[PDB]
C-alpha cells in the first residue's frame, strides 16, 4: 500500500496473508469470510504470463497478523489449504475479468480478537454503497512504493471513482465485474495498493447496520499511486452467485 | 529470508 | 451472524482513527 498508514491493532481482523513456502515470501493478500473459507484474486494463484501457478501445497494462510515478517506467536494462526477454486470465466488473457478465487482451509480457524470474518454484500448493500465518491478501505503488506516494504499491515481509504473516468484512465477494457477507486490529480490526497496487495479486501462500513462488507478485491493497477491512474477491484457482489455456488457445493 | 521462521508443524 | 463486527472496535463500541472518513463520504 502506497501513502497509507500503519493499521491499528485488530483493525482488519479478516485480513489474510497468503504465504509462499519454498521460498518463504509474501504471495498476496486475502480475506477471511467464514471459519473455513478465504477469498483472494485468482491471479494471486494462477497467472500464466508471469508463470504463476500455485497449487494447494505451495502456500499457507496466515490469519490474525499485524507485523509483515515476524511470527506472531499466540496471535496469528496458520492454516493449510484443502482446495483452491478459481472462477471458471476468469480472464487472465485480457483484463483480469472475474479476478476471484476461493480457498477452503483443511481445519476451521478459531475466531479471536485478531481473527474475525468480514461480511459479503447482498444486492442492496452494493446498490447503497457502491457509488462514486463513497470511500472504502484497502489493507495489505504490499510495496510502499512502485519502485520499500512495511514493518506492519498498511491501510488506506480511497473513493470509488466514476465508471467513465475509470475507463478513460486506461487502454484496458473495463468490465461491469470491476470498479475503480482512488483520488484524482486535482484532489490533493494520494494512496493506492501495490505489488503484494492483490487479493486483499476493499471494505466499506455500512452506515445502516455498522458492519464491515467486503465490496472489492484488490486486482490491478498501472503502476502504483500514479497520477491519473486508479486501482481496479473485483466487484464482489457481481460474483456472489459464483461464491455462493462454490461454498454451497463444497 | 526476511520472514521469521514458521514452526515446523505448519511447513 | 457476527460478520463484519470487529472484536476490538464495534464489539466494544470503540471507533478506529479513520472510519469516520468513510462515513462522511456516504453522503
Ligand atoms: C496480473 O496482475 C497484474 C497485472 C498488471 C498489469 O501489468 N496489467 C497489464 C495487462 C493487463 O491484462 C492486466 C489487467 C494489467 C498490474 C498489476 N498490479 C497488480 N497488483 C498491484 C496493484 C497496484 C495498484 C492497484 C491495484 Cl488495485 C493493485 O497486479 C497486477
Ligand atoms: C497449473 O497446474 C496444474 C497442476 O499442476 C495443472 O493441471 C494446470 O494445467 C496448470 N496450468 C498452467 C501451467 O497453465
Amino acid at each position: 500500500i502506497v501513502e497509507g498508514s500503519d493499521a491499528e491493532i485488530g483493525m482488519s481482523p479478516w485480513q489474510v496473508m497468503l504465504f509462499r513456502k519454498s521460498p518463504q515470501e509474501l504471495l498476496c493478500g486475502a480475506s477471511l469470510i467464514s471459519d473455513r473459507w478465504v477469498l483472494t484474486a485468482a491471479h494471486c494463484l494462477l497467472y500464466p504470463p508471469w508463470d504463476k501457478n500455485f497449487t494447494e501445497n505451495d502456500l499457507l494462510v496466515r490469519i490474525g497478523k499485524h507485523s509483515r515478517t515476524r511470527y506472531e506467536r499466540n496471535i496469528e494462526k496458520i492454516s493449510m489449504l484443502e482446495k483452491i477454486y478459481i472462477h471458471p470465466r476468469y480472464n487472465w488473457r485480457e483484463n483480469l475479468d472475474r479476478d476471484i478465487a476461493l480457498m477452503k482451509l483443511k481445519k476451521p480457524v478459531a475466531f479471536s480478537d485478531y481473527i474475525h470474518p468480514v461480511c459479503l454484500p447482498d444486492r442492496e448493500t452494493a446498490a447503497s454503497l457502491l457509488q462514486a465518491g463513497y470511500k472504502g478501505r484497502v489493507t495489505g503488506w504490499g510495496n510502499l512504493k512502485e519502485t520499500g516494504q512495511p514493518s506492519v499491515l498498511q491501510v488506506v481509504n480511497l473513493p470509488i471513482v466514476e465508471r467513465p473516468v475509470c475507463k478513460d484512465s486506461t487502454r484496458i477494457r473495463i468490465t461491469d465485474n470491476m470498479f475503480c477507486a482512488g483520488y484524482k490529480p486535482d484532489e490533493g490526497k494520494r494512496g493506492d495498493a501495490c505489488e503484494g496487495d492483490s487479493g486483499g479486501p476493499f471494505v466499506m462500513k455500512s452506515p445502516f447496520n455498522n458492519r464491515w462488507y467486503q465490496m472489492g478485491i484488490v486486482s490491478w493497477g498501472e503502476g502504483c499511486d500514479r497520477d491519473g491512474k486508479y486501482g481496479f477491484y473485483t466487484h464482489v457482489f457481481r460474483l456472489k452467485k459464483w461464491i455462493q455456488k462454490v461454498i454451497d457445493q463444497f | 529470508g526476511d520472514f521469521e521462521e514458521i514452526p515446523e508443524e505448519y511447513l | 451472524a457476527d460478520c463484519g463486527l470487529r472484536p476490538l472496535f464495534e464489539k466494544k463500541s470503540l471507533e478506529d482513527k479513520t472510519e469516520r472518513e468513510l462515513l462522511e463520504s456516504y453522503i
